[PDB]
RNA sequence: GUUGACCUCGGAUCAGGUAGGAGGACCCGCUGAACUUAAGCAUAUCAAUAAGCGGAGGAAAAGAAACCAACAGGGAUUGC
RNA sequence: AGAGACCGAUAGCGCACAAGUAGAGUGAUCGAAAGAUGAAAAGCACUUUGAAAAGAGGGUUAAAUAGCACGUGAAAUUGUU
RNA sequence: GCGUGAGCCCGGGUCGAACGGCCUCUAGUGCAGAUCUUGGUGGUAGUAGCAAAUACUUCAAUGAGAACUUGAAGGACCGAAGUGGGGAAAGGUUCCAUGUGAACAGCGGUUGGACAUGGGUUAGUCGAUCCUAAGCCAUAGGGAAGUUCCGUUUCAAAGGGGCACUCGUGCCCCGUGUGGCGAAAGGGAAGCCGGUUAAUAUUCCGGCACCUGGAUGUGGGUUUUGCGCGGCAACGCAACUGAA
RNA sequence: GAAUAAUUCUCACGCCAGGUCGUACUCAUAACCGCAGCAGGUCCCCAAGGUGAACAGCCUCUGGUUGAUAGAACAAUGUAG
RNA sequence: AAACUUUCAACAACGGAUCUCUUGGUUCUGGCAUCGAUGAAGAACGCAGCGAAAUGCGAUAAGUAAUGUGAAUUGCAGAAUUCCGUGAAUCAUCGAAUCUUUGAACGCACAUUGCGCCCGCCGGUAUUCCGGCGGGCAUGCCUGUUCGAGCGUCAU
């Protein structure tokens, strides 16, 4: 055969992938032996396979990862690796809520006496 | 010696491994410069440092 | 050794009595297995395109 | 017997290869580097000598995660997906 | 006697957190020379600099007078 | 990212090239040399002498007074006339 | 050909893509020297020389080519504190087979520890892994502006052993404590013979053994005087309860 | 902890398993260090026959070499005997 | 008279000056502020149909997914597509993933691929032994939780 597509992977789930990427895995092996002694168009194949198997792979880890980000949410605590990543230094910031409060002296001079919107005229 | 060490024969096979002439399309490719290896070692010249 | 011999038997469903290992001058380790005399080697080896 | 003479008696070995740095520098009687001051936590740096600087500083090596920081900081460390995107 | 509080000092792979390293052109501190000039040389000069050590940011530091003045008085700090 | 009354391969950064590489020291450290065929490889089929390396004919090209020791090819120094 | 001169202009040959005259502006602006810097080349010169460790010779074969290739036959040396047979440190593919232009083997070279293409190192018993020695470094603490210096049982609340559930949870005893690294020549559980490959073998093949750890059965032994008998004795035998 | 069995017998026989790394070759008038295929230097194990007091010197067996640029002539001055 | 030494010319040699070129340096000006225990900089070992180095990547290993463009790559071989849609590329962009052994480096150590402990699953009669797989075990400090020590101390 050939590549599996990308296309088809999508539309699936856990039980047929497992399938396919546990057979996959054995034809790939023992096409490898026929390359011993022998050199031939299957040497093509051996790249084919190999780069078939990193789709499969890449698409059962997405469908699972999705998975649980759903579930995690709505809690106060998740694992470390679904946490956003950002910057060290851009995650110990004050957030935007509390580096935004003022105290009730300077709240009151404010709602009192705000800046005005003015001109003079020559 | 017969006594070695697993880093030291680690490191031993990876300088038996770079040590054999180009092959033969790079001085057929288009646009290439390389003539002759640069960094040949021969164990009766040059010792490097393990 | 005891990951090379549960391999081997559940891949090509062959049991040995006996396994060595040691490392090339390269770098990759050759394993020698020997197997049970109640089986024959040569047949198995074509079977599995040994030779 | 000052020279050629007792040439011949080195067949001892002062120093060794580094963890940490993989030069040959390893003082096995004391084993402390004399090039990166291993076991200290910090690293042996001297400003009389800033060829011997520049020979281990930032971009001399792989550099595989700090070489892609200038472009998700242009983007603006986004998260998600395009809105046409599949595989959910 | 029993029971229930308080104060100080501890254990725990208890729940949740945080610092080390890198870089150091520019910035804030500590420590700290000699060559050289004086036609010699010791105070002096090179210099409150080079080397060493500690600490941060895109700027840092300073800052709303226990100020300057002696005028018909000016009015946080920074820079030319 | 944009520029110069800057340098033009012994110059300009130590590095225009698989350069902090090859190499030296037990070590801290020290640290180079090296750019240019032709528009296009069209990188010399075939015959002949030679054990072979190669030579002589014969070819490609505007030019082989451009033949992978390749643009132009001075002086010191050498051979023949 | 011109100019006293630094210099300028033309004729002939080679070569292949840019360059001059005049007035102003500008500078990293003119070389024989510095035991100057880098690169290249001469006379001396086919000269000095290739002289320690006793030494070679005949026939045949391969080959373009043989003193230093191979086989046979002579003549010699090392003379068991060896020019023999194996190892520790160090070396790192130098080991073996097949082939080979130039370069290297201070003469030659069909030969090579050189060049090209492939192959080669099997362990419960040999070592490392375990324990400490001289010595090095964490912990409790105290110095120092600081990188860090001392400190190793010290002015420390420092541990480890047993059992049962329905089950993880629960129970019961002993305590001054007392951490790591450091030897291929120190201490230390256990394998011998015969054969085999171009290249490994106390490992591979055949035979005959041994040590440690873990669960279990048969034979035998002991007991109704509940945990054996014999010898005067030194002691004997296939066994023959033993926690803190 | 037994009287129809019980047994914590260090006796005999019988069952299962034993993980990881090194193992080629030289150890030196050519495989180590002295700029090198350098008369230098570098730790050990086994040790035949004869003369002789003897691991002295001299000759031989097992085993190993026949490798150090060659041919011709025999002046001076040399080095060694 | 030849030979030898010397001078000049033509041609041929050794060597790489001069002329022209330049994906390279140097200086000035302008815009911006972004490393790390969610494991940085650096180091080691690996990955290609035929690769040693450089460049790129990490057992999903000369790369995967997703978006954009729209017919290649090229030293050889081999295939892939072909235009319906089911899409070449060492392409450009990049919002999802993988990321060996180490390194501030974190079970104890390391001149050793050395030696430990806890929990769960799978085999061998097995809670205690052996093998395989997965998840864990550093130090300083803060807030809270729980269990404790003291005639320091309060009331029966
Ligand atoms: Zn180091």
């Amino acid at each position: 055969n050939g590549k599996v597509k990308a296309g088809q992977l999508w539309s699936k789930n856990k039980e047929e992938l497992t399938k396919i990427l546990g057979e996959l895995k054995t034809e790939l092996s023992q096409l490898r032996i026929q390359k011993i002694s022998s050199s031939g168009a299957k040497l093509n194949k051996i790249h084919d396979l190999r780069k078939s198997i990193a789709r499969v792979l890449t698409v059962i880890n997405a469908k699972q990862r999705a998975q649980l980000r759903l579930f995690y949410k709505n809690k106060k605590y998740l694992p470390l690796d679904l946490r956003p990543k950002l910057t060290r230094a851009l995650r110990r910031r004050l957030s935007k809520e509390d580096a935004s409060r003022v105290l009730e002296k300077t709240k009151k001079r404010l709602t009192h006496f705000p800046q005005r919107k003015y001109a003079v005229k020559a | 010696p017969s006594h070695k060490t697993f880093r030291i024969k680690q490191k031993l096979a990876k300088a038996q491994k770079q040590n054999r002439p180009i092959p033969q399309w790079i001085r057929l490719r288009t646009g290439n410069t390389i003539r002759y290896n640069a960094k040949r070692r021969h164990w009766r010249k040059t010792r490097l440092g393990l | 050794k005891a990951q090379i011999k549960q391999a081997l038997k559940k891949l090509y469903d062959i049991d040995t009595v006996k396994i060595n290992t040691l490392i090339r001058p390269d770098g990759t380790k050759k394993a020698f297995a020997r197997l049970t005399p109640d089986v024959d080697a040569l047949d198995i080896a074509a079977t599995k395109l040994g030779l | 017997t000052k020279g050629t003479s007792s040439f011949g008696k080195r067949h001892n070995k002062t120093h060794g290869l580094c963890r940490r740095c993989g030069r040959r520098s390893l003082h096995n009687q004391k084993k402390v580097c004399a090039s990166c001051g291993y076991p200290a936590a910090k690293t042996r740096k001297y400003n009389w000598s800033e060829k011997a600087k520049r020979r281990k500083v930032t971009g001399t090596g792989r550099m595989r995660y700090l070489s892609t920081v200038p472009r998700r900081f242009k983007n603006g460390f986004r998260t998600g997906v395009p809105k046409g995107a599949r595989g959910p």
